[PDB]
RNA sequence: AAUUAGCAGAAG
RNA sequence: CUGCUUCUGCUAU
RNA sequence: AGUAGUAACAAGA
């Protein structure tokens, strides 16, 4: 009966197999090249590569964050004693006067003799946190009669093109700095030789990962989300000034405390897990927003003075922004240190594979090289059209920055893009192995990806990077045609 | 100007080796905000869209608009198709019964032997059950208990016979009742003064009353599913709807899933119910056997596939025929019992969630339009997509807020029987005696096909024939998510085979956090997770030591238990610094008491108090390991309480579930009454928490006989005086 | 406190709701009403833990006089909650109250922790009294196997162990006395002695007893050490690319030492048999072999038992051979006999076909089981004689059962009327004879029926018993209850003083099993006793490392670099009949690539380790042809000549070699004009490439079509998927 | 050669 | 208003 | 405003 019911079935019900060639692969996401779409704006929580840390060399005392912000502002007394705003940029539905009065309220609250960092419910506080903006709930009969109460359409995420700052965030957070920021606790003493091998590998891996900019940004996110959840549960019906802070150790072993700005937690009666608390963030920076003007249409940028980091003199700007978060992003921000692990294992496995080819532990031969082994170099990125090979620790830092930006810009679009582009990565790998892959509906496979590219900066930059790398693979594949023919 | 490309790691590394970078599981999973009426209505519409060419009719039991796609016309295009031909299903089961002789009768004998011993407490092993007496979601034991105490009013006492079979007999004897009577819960909506925008507060105090429903409303409630949306689903862009069956359904689904589990255990070409390294060894053995089975000089292709619309195109009218053909030798009562469940799944009525919310923007108002009152407003007061969906829902929308859902398998409680159907599609292996042969692997809706032939055009003919065959059984292979390469690298249920399965570290990465039960159990859980990922997930020694450090840092920042020599301040760090300065042997302090970490790789399976037992001060060990510490609730008869052995870091956190503006007086008192009765029963019978007590008699009679015998043995052995014995028997005579 | 429970019951029955709950709930529905919960359990425990620690009082106190020791304020910190919230709510406290208890709390006795957590204290003792060895960096082939996680003393099945635990802790409400009470009353009365006056909650004692008694077996990836003393430290033991030697503490059993001794002797003989003078290399490896603490000669000295391999290694070292074998409970000693195992397609009693090992010849054994003796005499698939002594009746029953199964008679196969599992749940290959042995213990009455009966013998001391196990009239066919120096060779054969051999190197079994303890070979090149993929990967690494010397001495010399010590280890995983054929093919292909100037380096690396054994050609002085080169063990283990393989792959563009997964780079050791050279000149022997794809000669010829050609006849050959070439002999 | 629930994580 | 199944892990609230 | 994202929170389950 199966062969009977396969002869009265139409020939239009088929699987339509198609042999996949290299020229069959088009670039994913074409609308990101269209110049009639706006550049994708910066929509992270805190500043990452444009951060400015006011240092204060403390004397071994984790006393209080309010006292820490007070002492670090007492060291920079000129930025604290600014009472005149110099407006550089303004957001669209913003209010520069209320944001400046709230910054002055945060400065006058953090530098008093008191022991509490609470704000009052002024006009500017109730505007910037957002009070009474909930809709009133009425009964269903009155709304059934009311012909004005429609059901509002959802706002689809806007479509955006490749903004050139995401490459800058990748290039700068994957570089070495002079300060550490990781608070790694001690471990038990080593007895087995596995633990000696692990410690002598961990010294190399940590000394590459710890002294980099993404580790400082990661610890800033972790500590701010921890303090934010603490103040959200302890203080729900109060506006609280929370300083953005970090602890840093330079190459000399000297410990500094870096202040990165302040923040105003709104009213945080977070009953559900997707309920929003409004956080008004005031962050220091030294980047002029007039340079890249489309990067910041969400920020209000003042100027509060100058800073002599050396004999050179730089300017200092104050990025003000109304923002929000919920309980789940705070929990996953308290657990961001796992961005080490997903980046460490993926490199350490490679070391272990090399250790099973040569016969000895190849950590030093991979990272720095030794007598009978050249160091491991990985193809790391582009430079004016060509391909550049970088170091092992460079690739370790690039994978760490990738996992950190998976956390930072993570929403449903990054998940959908990741799955539907992994399904295409396996096809390109089957094309590189000379297995001869066959597809059945390639245009729908591409269309499942291209509906996830809306406004996420990491997704748009990842589609741009996919098209770049695919062009390099198509260029590289043109040597196999001379094999046995 | 060097510009970093993170995909260029894939130039030196293959994709399957570096697949852990393609899983963004350090980010936040997507959750659902708001209603779940839109995805439920779209599920109903898309289910009836692939089945609308079949026989539409009206059931004369309920009144719903039933749709029968089975034995319908054949498909004409590559759209999803639900018209499964019956003769092709029975012929595939003929092939699968020829190839494994005696399998069906052995599975039916084992399932019938398992059913004759199973009690009703098996129906307390569920997460959240749709309760029909409140039309809500209750837990499974609460839904079962309300059903039993409600069936006692309608003279259905078959739950006091102990077993499962008289309870299911009571279930199908409830459907032929003229009127049902049960226990409902209503509330008092008390008005209270307050100070906010609206002015007053609405306090909902619930209390339990007695209700009476008619016959057809009971048949509609007992066949109803409760629909919601699934949260934390990684790997998808848009959300989806899921459903929940009542207590009158799971009691029959258990037997059919047990039957299909007995069949699936003995099929070589499945992926259920194996799991873990067992499944990895089985799949590696199967891939090696299908790799050595290639002809000399041929080509073996591998299709990495996925089926689109698995719950939306399968049919319970095919599962009824599968339980009729599998149980072809069992007695007639077992065939009726095994045919009840796909009958109830072919008359299911989906409840449509919470409704839609309509807002007035200029007045700052909003309101919630429920599911019965859904069509009470004009369709111009909706969006575009909601207007289109409400226009498509109107033939099937019943006037009580539910909707008929005859085709499809929305609740999805047949993960093993659909695997049997997929293997029966895999067990055909040829069509028309052409020059190929296929063989595959099938978990519930994920397959992997292997086609050996002479050259790859013949392999493509075999793949086209497998697609056409799967169309005949209701299995639409997704042409967008499937691809086909040569043998050696494929993917099956997110297991990436590249000449052996590779190690994916990033999938089991969200388990590495502090699990959150108490301090001691979280330390044990975290070190065991690091140890097991070191065993079978490729986490090396350096990564595991770094994971020990990161777990200790997150543990200290969660439980506020930093090291006593550090300078961190808090409500706990005051006494932690005091304990650090008091203790002589500070290396024996636990990490929850502000101590040093001594965990490493070689001691991950030893707990925290055992590792630090010979480094402890005796005063700190006596204060920690106190048998009467008030943080661990002992087993006392409600002193003479038992000694709680574990430390003070095994405290309990009572999750005081109290809703806003809900005075939970009476729902606390009934739960307290049940807890008091069970506490006295466990006082009388001590092994009630180790072994399940059997017995078809009353708990008062069992306790009375146990106390009478206990007093009689305590009297004659001198432990009880004659006046105490007279008090005991004079009390027991008045009971 | 029975009277207090009676008074609580009288206080509870005057409340009209609990009265009707008690009077109507059956004891079977206690399990239902115990889990009665109105509110759902919260979704995230980690989010509620991170969110609940940032509150005033997250914990919950137990009301008593020990909770009142905590002060309501300690230096400004409110430890516990205020007592004005007591009424129908409860008392709560902060985590600072826990830390105050751990600092300034009342002291108590820590006797009860050490009793309950005795398993973890033993787990710690087995690691403190344990020495470590050395870590090695190299390939490790892990096999997924069901192993026991933790060591025990009395491994009992969980239903029997639950009945035993009920007979230890709750003996009044224990149920029906089963057979488990009888064979464990020593443990029951001993544990009831040791847990006599204790005040722990009895459910904690139940779970510490089931942690002491019940086994726990899981599917873990093991490689070379599967005992529960080595599985408890499996994370530190080996990885995918390293191996840490470990010598655990506590004590071990002689069964694991005998099993690992059998495995080590088998591996030594299997690696030894390809060498020149295999006896010398066999003794040389068997001297420096340590089974986890001690050499192999001490293990062969002290252990009663072994196999053919243990006896060959015993006689090689100069020890007395112990010709005692086992079939589970049946211990046997070969009086005289000579039998060889071949695979037979046996149909069994319920109608299933299985490849079972069946022996030949005619054999005589001294058999023993429990404390019963006997003498058995059999032939190929037939029991003939069995004279047993007088002992207990069930031990005699088991003895005759094991002699029936051991005889491999046709009746024993034809009596298996039931459900037999010749396979795992994960599709792994169980032993057929041990499965039939475990089946025929309790359900042997069908074997009693299908064996048959006959008369008794009527001699003096020959009386035959029946199924009643008494001296009855009709006995079973072949069963009578009667009341009453070697040498060693070069090829590892055990020849007598006269010349009739008893054991040879052809008689060792090829079940490549995993050892129970850890075997260590203190030798240079101890990787030659590894598995198949380890030997393939190590041999290809050795060819890659020495590629310049091998290439120069091949381009200069002729037959002085087909012989190396690495290829002697590589030959021991090529099967015996095809090794000479693979050698002739690969030697002809390599001589073809040298004599005419087309040279490929991937083919040279690929087909160089097959050029070790002497070439077995055809009957006219010409080699064989092959598509793939199949190696020992599993389905993945083959080397494709034209394609890539699971064990070998080559990327010509990136010049990257893949051996068993690991990627070496050939970029730097290659001829820079080799990508213009064709693969088909290094594909067959005598067949080269002259032209392009020509449909005027036919389709792509197979192996049998090419072996029967003539010099000059051209054919079409498909290298891989996409490249047809022409081929001339 | 063989060996009673609750909660969490992943996959489907 | 967080469904079903499988595997793993911890515990006996 | 804002978080966000096919529907909600921006206090009264
Ligand atoms: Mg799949």
């Amino acid at each position: 009966a199966i062969e009977r019911n396969l002869a009265r079935m139409s020939p239009l019900v088929s699987v339509t197999p198609k042999k996949l060639t290299w020229e069959d692969l088009r670039p994913i996401g074409p609308h990101i090249y269209n110049h009639e779409l706006p550049e994708v704006p910066y929509n992270a929580f805190l500043l990452m590569s444009d951060e400015l840390g006011l240092a204060n060399m403390t004397e071994g005392k984790s006393k209080k964050p309010k006292t820490l912000a007070k002492e670090c502002l007492e060291k920079y007394s000129t930025l604290r004693d600014q009472t005149d705003p110099i407006l550089i940029m303004k957001s669209e539905k913003a209010n520069e006067n209320f944001l400046w009065k709230l910054w002055r309220d945060c400065v006058n609250t953090i530098s008093n003799e008191e022991m509490s960092n609470e704000l009052q419910k002024t006009n500017y506080a109730k505007w910037a946190t957002g009070d009474g903006l909930t809709y009133q709930k009425i009964m269903k009969e009155v709304a059934i009669d009311d012909e004005t109460m429609c059901q509002e359409e959802p706002k689809i995420p806007n479509k955006c093109r490749v903004a050139a700052w995401v490459q800058t965030e990748m290039n700068l957070l994957s570089t070495l700095t002079s300060k550490r920021a990781l608070d790694l606790p001690e471990i038990g003493p080593d007895v087995a030789p596995v633990e000696h091998v692990g410690s002598e590998r961990r010294k190399y891996f940590v000394n590459e990962i710890n002294y980099c900019k993404a580790s400082t940004v990661m610890m800033k996110y972790v500590l701010f989300h921890t303090s934010l959840l603490n103040e959200s549960n302890a203080s729900m019906g109060k506006y609280k000034v929370i300083p953005i802070t970090n602890r840093v150790v330079n190459e000399k072993g000297e410990s500094f405390d870096m202040l990165y700005g302040l923040a105003v937690k709104g009213q945080s009666h977070l009953r559900g897990d997707t309920d929003v608390v409004t956080v008004v963030t005031f962050e220091f920076s030294s980047t002029d927003p007039r340079v890249d003007s489309g990067k910041w249409p969400k920020y209000t940028v003042f100027r509060i003075g100058s800073l002599f980091v050396s004999g050179r003199e730089k300017s200092v700007y104050l990025y003000c922004r109304v923002n929000g978060t919920n309980k789940i992003q705070m929990k996953w921000g308290m657990e961001a240190r796992r961005c080490l692990l997903q980046s460490m294992q993926q490199m350490e496995a490679i070391v272990e594979q090399e250790s099973s080819i040569q016969g000895y532990d190849m950590t030093k031969a991979c990272f720095k090289g030794d007598r009978v082994n050249s160091p491991k170099t990985f193809s790391i990125g582009t430079q004016e059209g060509k391909l550049v090979k970088g170091s092992f620790g460079k690739a370790l830092r690039v994978i760490f920055t990738k996992c950190l930006m998976h956390y930072v810009f993570g929403n449903a679009q990054l998940e959908g893009f990741s799955a539907e582009s992994r399904r295409l990565l396996l096809l390109i790998q089957a094309l590189k192995d000379r297995k001869g892959p066959w597809v059945f509906d390639l245009e729908g496979m591409y269309s499942g990806i291209e509906e996830c590219i809306s406004n996420n900066p990491w997704v748009i930059q990842s589609a741009y990077w996919f098209n770049e790398w695919l062009g390099f693979e198509k260029e590289g594949s043109k040597v196999l045609e001379s094999v046995d023919e | 100007g060097m510009n970093i490309n993170p995909y260029f790691l894939f130039i030196d590394v293959p994709i399957q080796a570096a697949i852990s970078t393609t899983f963004p599981y350090t980010g936040v999973p997507p959750y659902s905000h708001g209603t779940g009426t839109g995805y439920t209505i779209d599920t109903v519409i898309r289910t009836h869209e692939y089945s609308n060419k079949g026989k539409q009719y009206i059931s004369d039991v309920t009144g719903c608009t039933m749709v029968d796609p089975t034995n319908g016309p054949l498909p004409e295009d590559n759209e999803p198709s639900a018209y499964a031909q019956l003769d092709c299903v029975l012929e595939a089961l003929d092939r699968m019964d020829e190839e494994h002789p005696g399998l069906f009768q052995a599975a039916s004998q084992n399932a019938m032997e398992t059913l004759m011993v199973t009690t009703v407490d098996k129906l307390t092993q569920g997460r959240q059950t749709f309760d029909w007496t409140v039309c809500r979601n209750q837990p499974a034991a609460t839904a079962l208990n309300t059903t039993i105490t409600s069936f006692r009013l309608n003279d259905l006492n078959g739950a006091d016979k102990g077993g499962l079979i008289p309870f299911c007999q009571d279930i199908i004897d409830s459907l032929d009742r003229p009127e049902m009577t049960f226990f409902s819960v209503k509330n008092i909506k008390k008005k209270l003064p307050a100070k906010n925008r609206k002015g007053f507060l609405i306090k909902r105090i619930p209390m339990k009353v007695k209700d009476k429903i008619t016959k057809v409303e009971y048949i509609k409630r007992a066949l109803s599913l409760n629909t919601m949306t699934k949260d934390a689903e990684r790997g998808k862009l848009k959300r989806r709807a899921i459903a929940t069956a009542g207590i009158q359904i799971r009691g029959f689904v258990l037997v059919v899933e047990n039957l299909a589990k007995n069949i699936c255990e003995n099929l070589e070409q499945s992926g259920l119910p194996v799991g873990g390294n067992e499944k990895k060894a089985k799949l590696s053995n199967a891939v090696a056997k299908m790799l050595s089975n290639c002809p000399p000089g041929g080509i073996s292709m591998t299709v990495t596939g996925d089926n689109t619309k698995w719950n939306e195109c399968l049919n319970p009218r095919i599962f009824l025929a599968m339980t009729e053909r599998i149980t072809r030798d069992s007695p007639i009562w077992f065939r009726d019992f095994c045919s009840i469940a796909p009958v109830l799944f072919s008359n299911k009525i989906a409840r449509l969630g919470k409704g839609f919310m309509i807002t007035s923007k200029t007045k700052r108002l909003k309101a919630q339009i429920p599911c019965p009152d859904l069509f009470s407003i004009p369709l111009e007061r909706y969006n575009e997509e909601t207007r289109a969906k409400l226009k498509k829902l109107k033939p099937f929308f019943n006037e009580e807020g539910t909707a008929s859902l005859s085709p499809g398998m929305m609740m999805g409680m047949f993960n093993m029987l659909s695997t049997v159907l997929g293997v029966a599609a895999l067990g055909i292996k040829n069509i028309g005696n052409k020059e190929y042969l296929w063989d595959g692997l099938q978990s519930s809706d994920d397959f992997a096909l292997f086609v050996n032939a002479k050259d790859e055009e013949t392999c493509m003919e075999g793949i086209n024939d497998f697609y056409r065959t799967c169309k005949l059984l209701g299995i639409n292979m997704s042409k967008k998510k499937s691809y086909c390469n040569e043998t050696g690298m494929f993917e099956f249920t997110s297991m990436f085979y590249r000449d052996g399965f590779v190690s994916n570290f990033a999938m089991e990465l969200p388990s590495f956090g502090v699990a959150g039960v108490n301090e001691s159990a979280d330390m044990a859980i975290g070190m065991t997770i690091i140890k097991n990922n070191m065993i079978n997930n490729g986490m090396g020694p350096a990564t595991a030591q770094t994971a020990i450090q990161l777990f200790i840092a997150d543990y200290r920042y969660t439980y506020k238990c930093h090291r006593g020599d550090s300078k961190v301040e808090g409500k706990r760090m005051k006494i932690i610094k005091e304990l650090w300065e008091n203790t002589k042997g500070r290396d024996g302090l636990l990490v929850a008491d502000g101590g040093p970490n001594i965990y490493n790789l070689r001691n991950l399976h030893i707990p925290e108090i055992v590792l630090k037992y010979n480094l402890m001060d005796p005063e700190y060990k006596g204060r920690l390991l106190h048998p009467q510490n008030p943080f661990v609730g002992h087993l006392s008869i409600e002193k003479m309480d038992y000694d709680a052995v574990s430390g003070t870091h095994s405290w309990r956190t009572k999750r005081n579930r109290s809703i806003l503006n809900t005075d939970q007086r009476n729902m606390i008192l009934e739960e307290q009454c049940y807890a008091k009765c069970c506490n006295l029963f466990e006082a009388c019978f001590n092994s009630a928490s180790y072994r399940k007590p059997v017995g078809q008699h009353s708990m008062l009679e069992a306790m009375a006989h146990r106390l009478r015998m206990d007093a009689r043995l305590d009297y004659e052995s001198g432990r009880m005086s004659k006046d105490d014995f007279e008090k005991a028997m004079a009390h027991l005579g008045e009971i | 406190m029975t009277l207090a429970k009676i008074e609580l019951l009288k206080q509870l029955l005057r409340d009209n709701e609990a009265k009707t709950v008690l009077k109507q709930t059956t004891v079977d529905q206690y399990n239902i009403i115990r889990k009665f919960n109105t509110s759902r359990i919260e979704k995230n425990p980690s989010l509620r833990m991170k969110w609940a620690m940032c509150s005033n009082f997250p914990l919950a106190l137990t009301k008593g006089d020990m909770a009142n020791r905590i002060p309501l304020e300690y230096k400004g910190i409110q430890l516990k909650t205020n007592a004005e919230d007591i009424g129908t709510k409860g008392q709560m406290c902060s985590i600072a109250a826990v830390t105050w208890w751990n600092t300034y709390g009342p002291i108590g006795d820590t006797e009860g922790f050490e009793r309950v957590y005795e398993s973890f204290f033993l787990r710690k003792m087995r690691l403190d009294n344990a020495t470590w060895g050395r870590i090695t960096f190299g390939p490790v082939e892990r096999v997924r196997k069901r192993v026991l996680l933790n060591p025990l003393t009395k491994e009992m099945p969980p239903d029997e162990a639950s009945n035993v635990i009920m007979e230890i802790l709750f003996p009044k409400e224990a149920g029906i006395p089963r057979e488990s009470t009888w064979i464990h009353r020593e443990l029951i009365k001993e544990k009831r002695e040791k847990l006599k006056g204790t005040m722990i909650t009895p459910i904690v004692l139940a779970y510490m007893l089931e942690r002491e008694l019940v086994a726990r077996r899981r599917f873990l990836p093991v490689a070379g050490a599967t005992s529960a003393e080595f599985i408890e430290m499996l994370h530190c033991l080996q990885g995918e690319n390293w191996r840490q030697i470990y010598h655990p503490g506590g004590n071990k059993l002689t069964e694991s030492r005998s099993q690992s001794m059998i495995v080590a002797c088998r591996k030594i003989i299997r690696r030894s048999i390809v060498a020149s003078n295999p006896l010398e290399l066999a003794v040389e490896i068997a001297n420096k072999t340590v089974i986890d603490t001690e050499p192999l000669k001490s293990c062969l000295a002290a252990i009663d038992g072994g196999d053919v391999a243990c006896d060959i290694i015993r006689a090689a070292l100069g020890l007395k051979i112990r010709q005692r074998q086992r079939f589970g409970r049946l211990e046997l000693k070969r009086i005289s006999g000579r039998g060889f195992k071949n695979d037979e397609e046996i149909l069994i009693g319920n109608g299933t076909i299985q490849k079972i090992g069946i022996w030949d010849g005619e054999e005589e054994f001294h058999v023993r089981c429990g404390e019963c003796r006997g003498i058995l005499k059999k032939s190929k698939m037939k029991l003939e004689k069995l004279l047993i002594n007088s002992a207990k009746k069930e031990d005699m029953r088991d003895l005759i059962i094991l002699c029936m199964v051991f005889s491999q008679d046709t009746r024993m196969f034809q009596g298996v009327r039931g459900e037999i599992n010749f396979l795992n749940r994960a599709g792994q290959l169980l032993s057929p004879m041990y499965q039939l042995q475990r089946y025929f213990l309790n359900r042997s009455n069908d074997l009693f029926d299908q064996w048959g009966y006959e008369e008794s013998p009527k001699a003096s001391e020959l009386h035959g018993i029946n199924e009643s196990m008494n001296a009855s009239d009709y006995t079973l066919k072949g069963v009578v209850v009667t009341r009453n120096k070697v040498s060693i060779t070069k090829n590892l054969s055990l020849i007598k003083r006269t010349g009739e051999v008893i054991m040879g190197a052809n008689d060792v079994s090829e079940l490549e099993s995993q050892a129970q303890l850890m075997i260590t070979y203190d030798t240079p090149k101890m990787w030659e006793m590894g598995t198949t993929k380890e030997l393939v990967q190590n041999t290809y690494q050795w060819v890659l490392k020495n590629l310049v010397t091998l290439k120069a001495q091949f381009l200069l010399g002729k037959e002085d670099m087909f012989q190396w010590d690495a290829f002697e280890a590589f030959e021991s995983i090529i099967p015996q009949k095809m090794a000479g054929q693979y050698s002739g093919f690969a030697r002809a292909v390599l001589k073809q690539m040298r004599d005419q100037e087309v040279m490929k380096t991937d083919q040279f690396i690929k087909l160089l380790p097959f050029c070790f054994s002497p070439p077995k050609l055809r009957s006219n002085g010409e080699p064989y042809q092959f598509l793939k080169l199949v190696l020992k063990g599993g389905g993945e283990n083959f080397i494709e000549v034209r394609k890539g393989s699971p064990l070998f792959s080559y990327n010509p563009q990136t010049e990257v070699l893949t051996i068993c997964g690991r990627m070496m780079s050939l970029k730097g050791k290659i001829e820079d004009e080799e990508r213009n050279r064709s693969m088909g000149n290094a594909v067959l022997a005598g067949f080269l490439v002259s032209g392009k794809y020509d449909p005027d000669l036919g389709d792509f010829k197979t192996i049998e079509e090419l072996e029967k050609l003539k010099p000059g006849e051209k054919a079409n050959i498909l290298l891989y998927q996409g490249k047809p070439v022409k081929v001339v002999k």
